[PDB]
């Protein structure tokens, strides 16, 4: 009864084995591609910053810039000092940083006293100062361009052209990580957005890019007991089901439903057009597997029980199904061959109701979406990927010819070159009309793809995201001198494995949103009750945000309550509720240009109103064809903006928490090897190592700080008469909070 | 009685982090560490006793339900009124044995798992404390 998953998360060197040839051909011309070392080039930029610091202090013109730039410079230098373990470099940087303190302490006492407050809190005191819109000023890059009176290197110049947004992008690994997990808590008034001469520049993608281009290349391994290695013997089925048309309920696609005495359903699946026996034996083995180990993974779904898989003569199937209304579509869906393979299973009725059926009340849907989101992600961790929930297609003009194969990517900013905004969905109302989410749980499992295959060059990965594994070519990137392609993109080749892990999660939650989005519109269509209209929409917005909170709780292991808070900072639920209400209904199709503009501004409070030049269709809205509605104009972004914002806040949370906690383990294994008696230095070095250990704790979490508290007490006991001036205040707070918790826990007794 | 939902939520996060390979099974070689995180003051003797009792097979993988039960075996009795009194006296600056009402309110509101004002005002009023009086935390723990 041991609940343990058969996956194993580990680390390899590099994925770069059996890739596409790193060459692009254009009009017969073979251009190769080369990598910029991201780590190296940034480190070079850091060092150039430091020589620029030196140049300015030599200039004696510290009056030239506002006080806030100076303060930022001081706090960054002290943080860079503590983050480095190079002793000679540490002495160099502190010698550089001291004259700034000499100025600020003397001249402006107000701000200086604010900084000295922040210096005692945390020995990464940059992260606590850049937790608001003070970030949106790029102090490092401005200063470089100010004082770097040398021709720039090409690699660096290319780097800062991609990451021009912030100054935060030039911190070394530990500091950046801590900031990008600490900019989510209740303290943070951060918003990844800034205005500049009536041009809004978002970058809620660039943060995710810049975190992942640091992490070690993930690698999965399945254990021996796993399905996708266990060479299980063939399905021994002698059981046959004598079928009678008298008991037929209905027909759907290539499935026939028949009533049981137990109120359950016995279903017959016939093979598809060109689908061989391979899929049908796979689906059977899947279902047998996921009922054998339902106790292990504690998958909450009522999952279908298989019964038989064999061949039948076509004549009998054609004879029996003839009674129903939809016989023409069922006749065309089956193959022309007279020997047809079947697959039978037994399920509760709620298996054949599509999640987006309008006959359900709200609570039933709430606990049904919850069940389905949990069962998806619990399965994912195990090692099973579902690629084929819904056929969300971008377009059908370029389908085959283009790279992405018309397949919607949820993270289209990450996986391409110079693609920023999330793309227009097409004919969505139908695009999830046969979605796999059912009110009883997960369904249609035969299309499963081992997570291992998301990291290799399998049929799938080679098929769809070619231009990830190939390497980025763009007109401007072409250097005539080298004759090869330089980019910060190409280096994604070694680290594509991670980008396809987060694309899985982000596409899953987009299926969930479109489904809840379709349900809402379908039920609200026949309504006159505008307060009730918002009452339905608000309920489906909340269910969305509970859904992402169950995602993060299963992946990374934050409690859901805190995780919801850490989300509801970023994507302001009210905006997301309203955007949906508007952009999914045929109601706005009955408006004029002025009323539309007024509705647009009211709904996109701070951000600019949505620009489009399409002609609306009555009863439909925006349509390329003229019958089915879309989401967004022609060749423009999604009108569901705050949905993109929520999607990036989901990923950057999952990666930016696992990465941080890989950082904390590095520091603990450091500090313990100090304390034990292997690595021997003094009190100051010991205290610093404990001070860094506290600063790499999870956001707004308690126990982690409680652990470090224990180490500090052990450290202070070891060094008897060591000065305690610097590190009394921080641990004092941590001590007080440990006390407060104990008191509050004991109080939980006002019962009976 | 059994453990509360808060304790489930704390023991989860901690054990889910310390799963260095995120599989769902922590190694016994490091069990002693994570126990300190959950507010235990362990000795090597009891650690070795838990190693033998659970891992007599020799696998060295500890799962969530086992971890909760073993922690419950530890949490049978470790703390008392004295442990609560010491946790109260870290606010008691002068060793008089009394605490202020306004400071107690502040810390109960500001830190940890934020309380509501209605619950903390109940904590003061039902403790029979004068509004302009000092709170005998020793007598308060004796009353609770
Ligand atoms: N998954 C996606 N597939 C395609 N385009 C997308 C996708 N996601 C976003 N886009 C948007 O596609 C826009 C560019 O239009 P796109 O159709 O890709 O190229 P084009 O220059 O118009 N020529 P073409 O590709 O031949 O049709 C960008 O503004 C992107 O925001």
């Amino acid at each position: 009864v041991k609940q343990y998953y058969f996956a194993r998360r580990g680390e390899t060197s590099t994925h770069d084995t059996s890739l596409p040839p790193p060459v692009k051909v254009l009009s017969g011309r073979s251009i190769p591609l080369k990598e910029i070392p991201f780590e190296a080039t940034r480190n070079e930029l850091v060092q150039i910053y430091l020589t620029s610091i030196d140049k300015l202090i030599k200039s004696n013109k510290l009056n030239s810039i506002p006080s806030q730039q100076i303060a930022s410079h001081y706090l960054f230098l002290r943080s860079l000092a503590n983050s480095e373990t190079d002793g000679i470099k540490k002495n160099q940087i502190l010698s550089l940083a001291k004259p700034l303190g000499t100025y600020l302490a003397s001249k402006e006492p107000h701000v200086w006293k604010m900084i000295n407050e922040l210096i005692e809190k945390s020995e990464y005191p940059i992260i606590h100062y850049l937790k608001n819109n003070r970030a949106h000023s790029n102090f490092m890059l401005a200063l470089i361009h100010e004082y770097h009176k040398e021709p720039l290197t090409k690699n660096q110049s290319a780097f800062v052209q991609k990451f021009r947004d912030s100054s935060v992008f030039l911190f070394p690994n530990p500091i950046y990580t801590a900031w990008l997990a600490h900019s989510y808590d209740e303290d943070s008034s951060f918003n990844p957005m800034f205005r500049e001469r009536l041009s809004t520049n978002f970058y809620h993608s660039t943060l995710t890019d810049n975190l992942l281009l640091r992490t070690e290349p993930k690698e999965v391994t399945l254990s021996s007991e796993h399905h996708y290695k266990k060479e299980k013997g063939p399905i021994d089925s002698s059981f046959r089901y004598q079928m009678s048309s008298d008991r037929l309920l209905r027909i759907q696609g290539r499935t026939l439903l028949f009533s049981t005495p137990q109120n359950d359903v016995v279903a017959v699946k016939v093979q598809k057009k060109g689908e061989p026996k391979s899929t049908l034996e796979e689906e059977f083995e899947m279902a047998d597997y996921l009922l054998k180990h339902q106790r292990r993974l504690d998958v909450h779904s009522k999952l279908p029980q298989p019964l038989g898989q064999y061949s039948v003569k076509k004549s009998e199937i054609l004879e029996i199904s003839r009674g129903s209304l939809d016989f023409e579509r069922f006749k065309t869906l089956i193959d022309d061959s007279k020997d047809l393979e079947v697959y039978v299973y037994k399920a509760p009725q709620s298996y054949f109701t599509y999640l987006h059926d309008k006959n359900q009340d709200l609570e039933d849907l709430t606990a049904s979406v919850k069940t389905n989101v949990h069962d998806l992600f619990v399965l994912l961790r195990e090692g099973i990927v579902f690629p084929q929930l819904a056929d969300i297609f971008h377009t059908h003009f370029g389908e085959d010819e283009r790279e992405d194969k018309g397949r919607y990517q949820a993270l289209v900013q990450l996986l391409n070159v110079l693609q920023f905004q999330l793309g227009r969905i097409d004919k969505w109302q139908k695009a999830v009309e046969y979605v796999n989410l059912r009110s009883s749980g997960l369904a249609d499992l035969g299309d499963s793809l081992p997570i291992t295959s998301l990291f290799t060059s399998s049929d799938f990965t080679k098929h769809y995201f070619s231009e990830l594994l190939t390497g980025g070519y763009h007109p401007t990137f072409f250097d005539k001198s080298s004759g090869t392609a330089n980019s910060l993109f190409t280096g994604k080749r070694r680290l594509f494995g991670n980008y396809l892990y987060l694309n899985t999660i982000a596409e899953y939650l987009l299926v969930i949103q479109l489904t809840l989005g379709s349900y809402g519109d379908k039920v609200t269509r026949d309504m006159m009750d505008k307060p009730k209209k918002e009452a339905v929409w608000r309920e489906l917005a909340n269910v969305m945000f509970t859904s992402c909170a169950e995602a993060i709780h299963i992946m990374t292991g934050i409690p859901q309550s805190r995780a919801l808070t850490l989300l509801k900072q970023r994507a302001n639920i009210e905006k997301h509720f309203r955007q949906t209400q508007f952009w999914m209904t045929p109601d706005y199709s009955k408006l004029d240009e002025d009323t539309l503009q007024m509705e647009q501004y009211s709904i996109y409070s701070g951000e600019p109103e949505y620009e489009f030049t399409d002609k609306l269709v009555s009863g439909v809205g925006l349509s390329v064809d003229g019958v089915h509605q879309d989401l967004g104009g022609y060749n423009r972004e999604s009108p569901l903006r705050e949905l993109e914002k929520l999607l990036y806040a989901t990923v950057t949370l999952i990666e930016g928490t696992m990465q941080l906690d890989k950082e904390f383990f590095k520091q603990l294994e450091q500090v313990e090897k100090i304390l034990s008696g292997e690595i021997k230095t003094d009190a100051n070095s010991c205290f610093e190592a404990v001070a860094q250990l506290l600063d790499l704790a999870r956001p707004g979490c308690h126990f982690q700080k409680r652990l470090v508290l224990s180490y500090y007490e052990e450290a202070k006991l070891k060094y008897p008469s060591a000065p305690t001036d610097a590190y009394d205040s921080r641990f004092q707070v941590v001590a007080r909070t440990n006390a407060a918790i104990t008191i509050q826990r004991f109080w939980r007794e006002a019962r009976k | 009685d059994q453990l509360t939902e808060e304790q489930i939520a704390e023991f989860k996060e901690a054990f889910s982090l310390f799963d260095k390979d995120g599989d769902g099974t922590i190694t016994t070689k490091e069990l002693g560490t994570v126990m300190r995180s959950l507010g235990q003051n362990p000795t090597e003797a009891e650690l070795q006793d838990m190693i033998n009792e659970v891992d007599a097979d020799g696998n060295g993988t500890i799962d969530f339900p086992e971890f909760l039960t073993m922690m419950a075996r530890k949490m049978k009795d470790t703390d008392s009124e004295e442990e609560i009194r010491e946790a109260f006296r870290v606010f008691d600056k002068d060793g008089n044995g009394y605490i202020s009402a306004a400071e107690l309110r502040h810390v109960m509101t500001n830190l940890g798992e934020k309380l509501t004002d209605e619950e903390v005002d109940e904590m003061i009023r039902e403790a029979d404390i004068d509004g302009d009086g000092q709170v005998n935390y020793e007598e308060f723990v004796q009353m609770m």
